[PDB]
């Protein structure tokens, strides 16, 4: 553990991070003079440990060590300023050996050296991690601690010097650097920050110190959020999930909050026997409690304040798909990688030329020659210019007589604002300086991400595969909003009396066609409805029971194992709880929508609806047409309540 | 989950049935070396006589010449409350020596020390006996050896309304099944600490035994140093080796 | 190889100083004396070639168990 | 799935904050301001609902299940488009009530823009997962109000109870099954110098009521009555109610006092017991400027009656002729201890002698003690306990304990006593009851100095607690007379009213042994009656008055425990086998809560291992604590400065080995030693040791409950 002094922004809102407003001007200064902590695998400097993807709540604290049984990590620190600095925790009935706290002791140089650290000079000091603070009962399994300085009760909590003790229980543990996880927990400390009480207090103010700064009151004790203002990120969910909450507050006694979720029940572990609803806070205990979401959207997190919530907290939380599982860019024939950015290629085969299984002894990523590739720098940025989520890519090689041809490791990064490269990815949950990669040439291999990392400039760089750098990723991204779900209309839960066909084509002395099947990759006969006319007189209605927010949509098409129709353009006719075969209306105007239908033969239609389409018996007449009457209709509704 | 397992017939010696002359006994020993054997103090007093046989795996049948360990006399205890349950820790007075065998395994004394790392860290524990403390209606005529684990001292005095002091606490499952009045009385309930035995419970009856689901009392031979050490030094070296060793004391036990 | 006075993966953890909690990965008694500790079992058992767990050598002391069956 | 749909609709009402029927009092009246409250209406909002007379500036309480639907229609009137935010799950951003930057589509801001003039019906619902079917009471309360501007939406009288209770025992309206009543309460402080009509009018008005104007709750005896502990504040703050004589039962648990913030969820329930006029003391020290009283009017109407028995089943009574003799005296004690150990030089050299020539040795701070017999000159021993100082020492409670306080007053104020939270006779007072009917029925609490008065009363197996918690219960008793002055005194002590464990007379406590407490409150002598004996008359320089400067206020503003100011004379060096149960209490001039962190040191309470805990005033804080440590650590709090640098303890734990009394000086024994004789831990009776009671010489009737069966 270090603490290096660095000067630390409070007013950290004028970073952009969540915020919509402009014109919020600091009148003092954004930063300011504080010390912050840092993390070291090695008793010397020049060796820090990378803030992880997980590693997000901390803003001006440093790092969270995570001691259990059996498992102990040592705390070398070295004073780099002028001033001593202590550290001291808290919880169990530790000795002076392993307190630091400015009192009567016993010991020379042992029990109050660690508060008297000498400037450029390391010192020998390790914690001990007991067993009091597992939670016993049947419920929870993790209950953390605090720990701060010792030199002064309250020119250091303020200083920056800070730190929760997050201790779980022994029994339940992950393959994560051996750290017990196997869940999602938060921990989150609300503490105002002074810079005029605390030790590096410059005499002065930054603007005015007369009546306690003029310009604001206390501008310099702001209620900054988890280090920050207006922040607080990694609130990125799904629906329904009980993870646990660590809620710290030691330094803010005389400020009582009690949190009410905006339509979220409580749920008390334990005994089992309570429902509660809202849960306060009382200062000096660690309370935690399960979350247990139900509805997605920008659900708003506040404390019912009016003190430390327009100048304090607020951030709402986003709830996003958990079965966003649909095709992106590989099935569809509108999203594609013709925005690709790179600097280094991978030989001479064709480069969007990717797909899986393809013709030819030509599919592959290159523009230019490898001639040799090692760990330079062959950097493909992934760029979307819009916000993505990824979970899950996989990676296939190629083969067309014998070889494998497949990459053993590949590092990952990634970048929000393309002046920086935040070559980070590498390090997440998991991963801390490697990542997977593909086997072999006819099984396929994918890569599923931990956590829910959120970018724009994703970039992917190979190192070397066997002879012959061929790279195939794929896309799969998810949802924004967290309830535009395929409700089945190409999975089976969707059956055929809602989703009805027109005509049925039977021959004379022959078979007869069932053009019932509706769905995205059907077998049998044909893959979709081909009614027996061709005009723009067949419908193709759907039935959603309940009224639905239809955003985004697909449509391939289907053959007779011979020639291919589609459908260029159809009309959507929206309704209500009762019946009413009107067309969806235009909102930019007041006329109706003119909807296109399949552009070539198999390649799908993408196009996003932000007005919703509010109805019942959604119906569609197609048109124009290509040849005859087919496509393979599937839409993405919502469970408006 | 581990039920009611009979004792093995190789590392099970602590079982000095205490009988009587005729064919009927009443509870049973502790065995540690050749001059005391832990058992309680109800076994002797308001009962009948008093006949040991230490290696003796079977009251009803015999597995030949191993059971031999008669007693001369016997005495009482300070601590013991006639009335309900204190300190109930009786030795018992053997008139012949007997050799270290297969079925008789001597054991290390205990000690004071032996407080404070055996509680915390073996939480379970073995109860080693005929089945003569709940002589009810379930007599197993095999040697049985359940296991049962240890509870929160706070869990104790509330099991049986006689309140209990720090010398007998729980040694049992929670409010389950049956897991009290297990074996015979004096029943060692021995828990193998670390590459050693010591003893560290005996079972005896509260108010009876009946319907006892909640928690069970064995003692902690741990404090009862001062009263083996009482009993040893003071009454001196053997005289005919093992008389009486030495049952010629006071009934306080010294 | 790395230098002596430093353990761990990359030599980092400097060496033990006192036993006190788990008996000090030894099966015995465990008492510090000032930065010095040792572990020794009394009669019945010896010692092993650094000192992880006594070796059993008698049949039956006064504490074993009979794994024959 | 049940349908239960409300039509509320907001609207300014110039409602007065006195209930004034007669126009007699209206050309001079001290309040005429508006108010834009909650009013219910029939469908399609025709008439307006009459309301109780409780809610005067609260909306309708909306009630619901579990499992059951709620379509709620609202129709703004006022000014501006206001909303409805409850604490549902199932609804959705586009009928939840907040106006925000939801980042999200701007139709879902259609809940929030009701026009005054213009319906709206949210389409709300509830889950199954808010239903306890437990320990807990069968409602769950919750609170809706609109998220524009909590400075205006709450001060203006925006503010309505929302209930989701249990589906299966509960009635139409809110009411269960087998209780015949359903009380609704609320607390709120509305701040008219922040809201909308910026008028500078900053009062205390509890749903705009001054001056303890509030409608008093009736209702006769021979019923069951529900409860709901609900009020939300300005924000942190807080309101220190208590029901004196009728005790509640709040999560199944037998209490007489709730004191949180922001409305917590939560309501309660009891049985009423016999007629008389108790009262409602809405005791907030910092909220008393304009006035919070309330009272309870219990009548009698004979409709059903219980199986309540008086004394205990046959087989407890221990009818004994103990009266608690306590005496008002004058002895001198002062905020420094007798001969201090830390040397308290601020007190000792200033104001406890003649010293700097300020007040002088003689002073007469009265103190509650407890003698031995009818002498009122010294109790067991001459001084005082040590233990305990000037507050009140040990007194246990049983069946038939006789709590015959004789109270003889010989200073120079009239003074009483008053135990929290029991009921008495219809002859004697001992409570601060405003009840004078007949002379049967009188009770006055009056007692002068020179005058005797006892204070008779049986407690019996209906005063007992439940069984869950802890044996002896913390009530802190105090002076009836007066409110706040008498606290700062020196009038305030200590009740364990315990449960069924009567073994004898005294009542052995089985599983248990002694007890420590802590006590923190912060007086002030001009807050104390005895001001007088300070800088005026007991005084020796007239020609410099102590007046009007920080050095003397400061010297008065001090935090005392078991009568010490500086520190106390005893440590919290327990040791192994100590089931004691450990006492909390800080009362004062404070409303919100109160902490202390313990540093190195733990504690138990709720079948958990916590560090820290949080007392709360009026009532007492109690838990059994086992304290189990070896080393000295310090017990010092996070606050500001003279609440957190000098508020610090010093003591060492130790046991070595048991309980540490082998070589050492200690009240306990593990024993663990040589013992020839007899020692501790050695019950040996020759009839009969112990068990359960001692009725009999072998107790022959088998029926030991907990209470009434």
């Amino acid at each position: 553990i270090a603490a290096e002094e660095i000067s630390w922004d409070y007013s950290e809102f004028v970073q952009r991070e969540t915020d919509i407003e402009d014109s919020d001007d600091i009148p003092e200064d954004t930063t300011y003079k504080k010390v912050v902590f840092r993390k070291y695998l090695d008793s010397t400097f020049t060796k820090r440990d990378p803030r992880g993807e997980y590693e997000e709540h901390l803003g001006i604290l440093g790092p969270i060590i995570r001691a259990e049984v059996d498992d102990v990590i040592q705390v070398r620190f070295k004073n780099l300023a002028s001033r001593p600095y202590s550290l001291h925790a808290h919880g169990l009935s530790y000795e002076k050996s392993s307190e630091g706290k400015t009192y009567e002791d016993d010991s020379p140089e042992w029990f109050k050296e660690d508060n008297a650290v000498q400037p450029n000079s390391s010192y020998t000091y390790v914690w001990h991690a007991t067993e009091r603070s597992g939670p016993e009962s049947p419920g929870s399994a993790c209950r953390a601690w605090a720990y701060y300085s010792a030199v002064n009760p309250e020119k250091d909590i303020h200083s920056g010097l800070i730190g929760p003790l997050l201790i779980c229980q022994k029994g339940i543990l992950h393959k994560d650097s051996n750290m017990p996880m196997d869940m999602r927990e938060f921990v989150l400390l609300f503490m105002t920050f002074d810079e005029k009480k605390s030790w590096y207090y410059e005499k002065k103010s930054r603007s005015s110190w007369r009546l306690t700064s003029s310009e604001m009151k206390k501008s310099h004790e702001f209620h900054a959020i988890n280090g920050m203002i207006y922040s607080l990120p990694g609130l990125k969910m799904y629906e329904q999930e009980w993870v646990r909450l660590h809620l710290l507050n030691i330094g803010g006694s005389q400020d009582i909050h009690v949190v009410h979720f905006h339509g979220q029940t409580l749920l008390e572990n334990g005994n089992k026997q309570h429902q509660l609803g809202v849960w306060p806070l009382l200062p000096g205990s660690f309370k935690t409690l399960e979350m247990k979401a139900s509805k997605p959207g920008w659900w708003l997190l506040n404390t019912e304040v009016g003190e430390n919530q327009r100048a304090g907290m607020q951030t709402p939380f986003l709830i996003m798909d958990r079965d966003c599982r649909m095709p992106m860019g590989l099935s569809t024939g509108i999203i594609s990688d013709s925005q690709i950015k790179a600097s280094e290629f991978l030989g001479y085969w064709e480069p969007r030329l990717a797909r899986l299984n393809n013709g030819g002894s030509y599919n592959a990523w290159s523009v230019e020659k490898l001639a040799a590739e090692f760990a330079s720098k062959p950097w493909i940025q992934v760029d979307m210019q819009k916000e993505v989520i990824i979970t899950g890519i996989q990676t296939q090689g190629a083969k067309h007589y014998l070889k494998s041809c497949y990459t053993t490791e590949f590092y990952v990064a990634y970048s929000s604002n393309q002046i920086n490269w935040q070559i980070f990815k590498g390090n997440s949950t998991r991963n801390v300086m490697y990542f997977n990669g593909n086997s072999d040439a006819s099984t396929i291999k994918e890569n599923q991400f931990d956590p829910p990392i959120v970018a724009r400039y994703i970039r992917i760089s190979p190192t070397r595969a066997y002879n012959r750098p061929t790279l195939r990723l794929e896309l799969q991204g998810c949802e924004v909003n967290g309830c535009s779900t395929p409700l089945g209309m190409e999975n089976g839960k969707i059956e055929n009396k809602q989703i009805t066909a027109s005509s049925f084509k039977k021959s004379w002395w022959g078979d007869y066609w069932e053009p019932f099947r509706a769905r995205l990759n059907a077998q049998g006969r044909v893959n979709a409805w081909q009614a027996k006319a061709n005009n723009n007189k067949q419908w193709l209605e759907i039935d959603l029971l309940k009224i639905k927010k239809i955003t985004a949509i697909i449509t391939q098409g289907c053959k007779s194992l011979s020639s291919e129709m589609y459908v260029k353009s159809y009309t959507i006719h929206y309704s209500e709880q009762g019946v009413e075969w009107k067309p969806y209306r235009l909102k930019s105007s007041m006329v109706d929508k003119i909807f296109e239908g399949n552009t070539n033969t198999k390649g799908h239609v993408k196009n996003f609806f932000n007005p919703p389409i509010i109805s019942r018996f959604i119906r569609v007449i197609p048109k124009t047409w290509n040849q005859s009457i087919a496509l393979r209709l599937e839409l993405f509704g919502c469970d408006i309540y | 989950i581990v039920g009611g397992q009979e004792c093995k017939d190789g590392e099970c010696p602590w079982q000095a049935l205490l009988i009587n002359e005729e064919n009927e006994g009443f509870c049973g020993g502790t065995i540690l070396s050749e001059f005391y054997i832990l058992t309680a103090a109800h076994c002797l007093y308001q009962a009948k006589r008093f006949k040991v046989r230490v290696g003796d795996r079977n009251t009803e049948q015999e597995e030949g010449g191993e059971a031999v360990h008669e007693v001369e006399v016997v005495i009482k205890h300070n601590r013991f409350t006639k009335e309900t349950y204190d300190f109930d820790i009786a030795v018992l007075r053997l008139k012949t020596p007997i050799t270290f065998r297969m079925n008789v395994a001597p054991a290390c004394l205990p000690e004071r020390d032996w407080a404070e790392s055996t509680l915390m860290t073996q939480k379970t524990g073995i109860v080693s006996g005929f089945g003569r403390t709940h002589e009810k209606g379930r007599q197993s005529t095999r040697l049985k050896m359940l296991e049962v684990p240890y509870v929160d001292r706070n869990s104790c005095k509330l099991s049986s309304s006689f309140i209990i002091t720090q010398n007998m606490f729980c040694a049992g499952y929670d409010t389950k099944q049956e897991d009290a009045c297990q074996g015979d009385a004096g029943g060692p309930h021995v828990t193998r600490f670390k590459d050693t035995y010591f003893v560290t419970g005996i079972v005896s009856w509260g108010e009876g035994c009946a319907r006892k689901g909640k928690y069970g009392i064995y003692t902690k031979v741990t404090a009862f140093l001062k009263w083996i050490d009482r009993s040893m030094k003071t009454r001196g070296l053997p005289k005919a080796k093992s008389h009486a060793p030495e049952v010629i004391t006071s009934s306080p036990l010294k | 190889t790395c230098l002596e006075g430093f353990e761990g993966k990359n030599c980092e953890l400097f060496t033990r100083k006192l036993c006190s909690l788990d008996n000090g990965d030894c099966d015995q008694f465990c008492h510090e004396e000032q930065n010095s500790v040792v572990c020794s079992c009394a009669r019945g058992y010896t010692l092993a070639d650094n000192g992880k767990a006594c070796i059993p050598t008698g049949p039956y002391p006064c504490g074993k168990q009979t794994l024959e069956r | 799935a049940q349908l239960r749909q409300f039509y509320v609709a907001a609207q300014g009402i110039s409602w007065s904050y006195r209930p004034e029927p007669t126009n007699s009092s209206l050309n001079l009246s001290v309040t005429s301001f508006k108010k834009i409250v909650y009013r219910e209406y029939e469908p399609y909002f025709k008439k307006e609902k009459p309301q109780s007379t409780i809610s005067g500036l609260l909306g309708p309480t909306l009630y619901a299940e579990v499992g059951d639907i709620i379509k709620v229609h609202f129709k703004n009137k006022a000014d501006k488009p206001l909303s409805i935010h409850p604490q549902g799950i199932r609804y959705s951003k586009l009928s939840e009530g907040a106006s925000y930057l939801d980042h999200t589509f701007p139709a879902e801001k259609m809940d929030d823009a009701v026009a005054p003039g213009r319906e709206y019906t949210y389409e709300w619902s509830i889950s199954e997962d808010s239903g306890p079917t437990h320990d807990d009471p069968p409602c769950l309360t919750h609170i809706y109000y609109s998220h524009e501007n909590l400075i205006e939406d709450f001060n203006s009288g925006l503010i309505g109870p929302l209930l989701i209770c249990k589906k299966g025992t509960l009635t139409e309206g809110g009411t269960q099954k087998t209780f015949d009543k359903q009380i609704v309460l609320l607390f709120a402080v509305f701040d008219e110098s922040k809201s909308w009509s910026q008028s500078s009018s900053l009062m205390y008005t509890v749903n705009g009521y001054v001056n303890g104007t509030m409608p008093d709750i009736t209702v006769c005896a021979h019923d069951h009555i529900s409860w709901h502990l609900l009020g939300m504040s300005s924000g942190p703050e807080l309101f220190s109610i208590h029901f004196n004589g009728q005790v509640l039962e709040q999560n199944h648990h037998k209490v007489s006092a709730i004191t949180l913030v922001s409305a917590t969820s939560t309501t309660a329930n009891m049985t009423v017991g016999p007629e008389g006029k108790w009262i409602i003391s809405s005791l907030t020290p910092k909220h008393l400027q304009a006035g919070m009283q309330a009272y309870i009017d219990i009548k009698n109407c004979p409709k059903k009656t219980r199986n309540l028995k008086k004394i205990t089943r046959e087989q407890r009574r221990h009818m004994k002729r103990w009266e608690y003799f306590i005496a008002a005296e004058e002895v001198i004690w002062d905020y420094a201890p007798v001969i201090p150990a830390n040397m308290d030089k601020k007190y000792r050299s200033q104001h406890l002698d003649n010293f700097s020539n300020q007040i002088g040795k003689h002073y007469k701070k009265v103190m509650y003690t407890q003698y031995e017999d009818e002498s009122f000159t010294k109790h067991t021993v001459n001084p005082n306990m040590k233990e305990d100082g000037i507050l009140g020492p040990i007194i246990r409670a049983q069946v038939r304990d006789t709590l015959k306080i004789v109270f003889k007053n010989m200073a120079s104020r009239p003074y009483s006593i008053y135990p929290h939270g029991v009921t008495f006779s219809p002859y004697e007072d001992e409570v601060n009851s405003s009840f004078t009917s007949g002379r049967n029925n009188t009770m006055i609490r009056a007692v002068q100095p020179g005058e005797t008065y006892t204070y008779k009363w049986n407690i019996l197996e209906f005063d007992e607690p439940t069984e869950n918690d802890a044996q002896c219960l913390t009530r802190p008793y105090y002076s009836d007379v007066d409110i706040m002055r008498d606290i700062a005194s020196g009038l305030i002590g200590l009740l364990l009213i315990c449960k069924s464990r009567s073994l004898d007379r005294r009542g052995i406590q089985r599983a248990a042994d002694i007890e420590q407490q802590a006590v923190f409150a912060v007086f002030d002598e001009n807050k104390s009656w005895y001001l007088e004996d300070n800088i005026n008359k007991f005084c020796e320089n007239p020609d410099e008055v102590k007046r009007d400067d920080p050095k003397f206020y400061e010297s008065n503003i001090m935090s005392t425990i078991n009568g010490y100011v500086p520190e106390s004379i005893t440590t919290l060096g327990f040791c192994f086998d100590d089931t004691v149960q450990w006492h909390f209490c800080s009362v004062g001039t404070q409303n919100e809560i109160l902490t202390i962190h313990f540093t190195g040191h733990s504690f138990i309470y709720g079948k958990r291992h916590e560090d820290t805990l949080t007392l709360f005033p009026m009532r007492g804080e109690s838990v059994t604590v086992t304290m189990d440590n070896v080393g000295t650590w310090m017990l010092t709090s996070m606050n500001s400065s003279p609440r957190s640098k000098k508020l610090r303890l010093k003591f060492r734990d130790v046991k070595c080995i048991p309980d540490d009394d082998e070589d050492s000086y200690e009240i306990f024994e593990p024993p663990e030693s040589t013992v020839m004789a007899t020692r501790k831990m050695h019950d040996r009776l020759e009839p009969e040791d112990e068990e359960s009671d001692a009725d009999y010489d072998y107790q022959n009737r088998l029926a030991a409950a907990l209470g009434i069966r």
